[PDB]
């Protein structure tokens, strides 16, 4: 049982002047949001030695890319927008599950999606002391396999974002958004 | 915030006649019906907002106007008459309930001083009857020497009966038995649509 | 019919946990998009808790509250869906239902065709004690027109349920056995009465039978008339 799921596409195709989001109903919070990019944010994902992997993002290009979603979900919802990490799920949807030069990483997303934007544009609560670029941290799935002897390196463009919406009422003035998802059998229609 | 409005909250029919309960959404949205018995999980009625579920007769239907979405019972049968709820994705009505129209009867009252033994044991409690009446709606005060009293009463009320359609109510006075013993008189007053004026039925301690 | 199985009821100390789960046949579960669990407080509506997708075990909730207080899981192999309340409280004393959506096209709506029978939940902090139970006897001592009223109050057992029949069953006719009630001490209490021909005792005798199996506590009552 192959589960198609993810948090970030790569490689993907991109919206041609603006993001779209797309769903067979946004109302259904157990429907799928997908999120086509315009402008795609590259990530580069490394292996320098043992024990040692992660993922680098712009923080800004990032941020940035962010806030144009949110803009687009206040079509739907004219609120305060929120990303946050998922509440549970297995591997696939709780963390950045990729393929790297072979290897199996996955990189948990918790600095990717842990903002508030609020009604004006302004967004982020507070002012940011940090400058540098997004750190992901990665580990490795085994699988016992003999050890590799080399730098692992690749580098994909993120293409879009799938997310579930919460629900329910007691929530405040806030639609919050996370990485969830369903399966993605018919999803290319356009 | 509401999204779901559902009305009437007791409709009352005999059977034969038909029923419509609504549920008036705030926002477009394909509504959901459920059957609910006590003791039953929910029976899901209608889907979309017309299609039936499987095995569901033909005289449920699913009707929309607007942001007025309705289900209809057409020539009710007996098992028909019970909660109804529907939803609208994560939400639901708060759920009409059906209930057989009889006519107007009033309660009969019986009044039940405490056990000998349970007096022993340090606590009276005097029981108050009312007995076989319809419409429902019916109330209960307690007086003790002609102070109404609050606070000490519990009350719990039948179901529908299954055959004279009439409901029955038992209200409940607590007292520790130092309190009892200092007063006389114990009464319930009763009030309900079938009587003309309240009625009480009283008793004193010692007197059998 | 087909069933969704759903595990035991409960009574649980408050601030403690409890795991309520739900299996199905692999034929059902495979066809089966979401397990959305619904409860129901006593005298109260039906409020959405939340859902897991069979599939990738993605979830959502009706309320702040739930999402930090109720983990919801489940296993593909074993075909069965898991629902974990931490730090109960009385709030929570409810009837919990799990209740499958079919997969479905986005702007059906939600529903749920299966249900489970539903797992009652109790959250008290009162210990198992057996019903005490009094004689309210024909009342003044007789009568309101022609016809007397006696019964049996059971008082002060926990937790329900208690039967409560009479004659062993003979005399089913006239007889009103109401919903219990639920005292400041944690206790609940219970009447039942009956209404029968006047001039019929001294012909007859009226003997409620008590069950409460939560203390295997059995008791047969005779009720009678007033000594005086
Ligand atoms: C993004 O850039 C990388 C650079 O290697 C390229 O391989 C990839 O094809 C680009 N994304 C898309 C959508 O093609
Ligand atoms: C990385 O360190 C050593 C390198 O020899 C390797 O044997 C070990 O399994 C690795 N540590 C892990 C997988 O935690
Ligand atoms: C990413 O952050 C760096 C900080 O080193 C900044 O210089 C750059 O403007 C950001 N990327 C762009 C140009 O979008």
């Amino acid at each position: 049982k192959p589960v198609v799921s993810t948090q970030l596409l790569l490689n993907g195709s991109l919206a041609e002047k603006e993001i779209r989001i797309k769903s067979e109903d946004i109302s259904d919070n157990a429907k799928n949001i997908i999120v086509q990019l315009t402008k795609p944010v590259l990530i580069n994902c490394a292996r320098p030695s043992n024990n040692t992997q992660y993922c680098v993002v712009n923080r800004t290009q990032w941020n940035d890319t962010l806030g144009q979603v949110a803009i687009q979900l206040r079509k739907h919802w004219n609120t305060c927008i929120i990303f946050n990490e998922p509440s549970g799920g297995d591997l696939e949807i709780t963390t950045h599950s990729f393929n790297c030069g072979g290897e199996f990483f996955y990189c948990n997303t918790s600095d990717l999606f842990n903002s508030t934007w609020n009604i004006e544009g302004t967004a982020s609560i507070d002012g940011t002391e940090s400058n540098d670029d997004i750190t992901l941290p990665c580990r490795i799935k085994g699988s016992g396999a003999p050890p590799i002897q080399g730098v692992i390196r690749c580098q994909s463009n993120i293409t879009g974002i799938l997310l579930t919406r919460d629900g329910g009422s007691g929530s405040g003035t806030c639609e919050t958004f996370r990485p969830g998802g369903g399966d993605m059998r018919d999803n290319w229609r356009s | 915030e509401i999204v779901l409005t559902q009305s009437p909250g007791t409709l009352s029919l005999s059977p034969g006649e038909t029923a419509s309960l609504s549920c008036t959404a705030a926002s477009y949205g394909h509504m959901t019906w459920y059957q609910k018995k006590p003791g039953q999980p929910p029976k899901l009625l209608i889907f979309a907002t017309s299609k039936r579920a499987s095995g569901i007769p033909d005289r449920f239907s699913g009707s929309q106007f607007g942001k007025q979405y309705t289900l209809t019972i057409t020539r009710m049968e007996p098992e028909d008459f019970a909660r109804y709820y529907c939803q609208q994705l994560e939400f639901f009505g708060q759920g009409t309930r059906l209930e057989i129209r009889r006519t107007v009867a009033a309660p009969s009252v019986f009044i039940f001083p405490p056990s000998d033994e349970q007096l022993k044991s340090g606590t009276a409690s005097v029981v108050c009857l009312l007995n076989n009446f319809y419409p429902r709606e019916a109330k209960v005060q307690w007086k003790v020497d002609n102070a109404l009293q609050s606070g000490n009463s519990q009350e719990s009320v039948t179901e529908q009966d299954s055959k004279d359609s009439t409901y029955s109510l038992s209200s409940t006075l607590t007292l520790s038995k130092a309190d009892y013993e200092k007063h006389k008189v114990y009464a319930c007053e009763v009030t309900h649509q079938g009587l003309s004026s309240p009625v009480t039925k009283s008793f004193n301690r010692g007197e059998c | 019919q087909v069933q969704l199985v759903q595990s035991g009821s409960g009574v649980k100390k408050p601030g403690a946990s409890v795991r309520v789960s739900c299996w199905t046949s692999e034929d059902i579960f495979e066809r089966t998009e979401l397990i959305h669990w619904v409860r129901q407080a006593p005298g109260q509506g039906l409020e959405w808790i939340g859902w897991v997708k069979t599939v990738t075990g993605a979830v959502n909730f009706g309320s702040p509250d739930f999402r930090q207080r109720v983990s919801l899981t489940r296993d593909r192999d074993l075909f069965t869906a898991h629902m974990d309340i931490r730090g109960l409280t009385q709030g929570d004393t409810a009837t919990y239902f799990c209740a499958r959506q079919k997969f479905y096209t986005g702007g059906q709506g939600w529903y749920f065709d299966l249900w489970g029978r539903g797992t009652l939940i109790v959250v008290s902090s009162a210990s198992t004690k057996g019903p005490s139970v009094f004689p309210l006897a024909p009342s003044s001592k007789s009568t309101s027109g022609g016809t007397a009223a006696l019964g049996c109050l059971v008082k002060d057992y926990f937790p329900e349920p208690v039967t409560v029949s009479w004659n062993s069953g003979a005399l089913t006719s006239g007889v009103h056995t109401f919903p219990a009630v639920l005292q400041s001490s944690g206790l609940y209490s219970l009447s039942s009465v009956v209404t029968v021909p006047s001039s019929s005792l001294g012909t007859q005798t009226y003997i409620c039978n008590v069950n409460h199996k939560p203390s295997n506590t059995k008791v047969d009552k005779k009720v009678e008339p007033k000594s005086c």
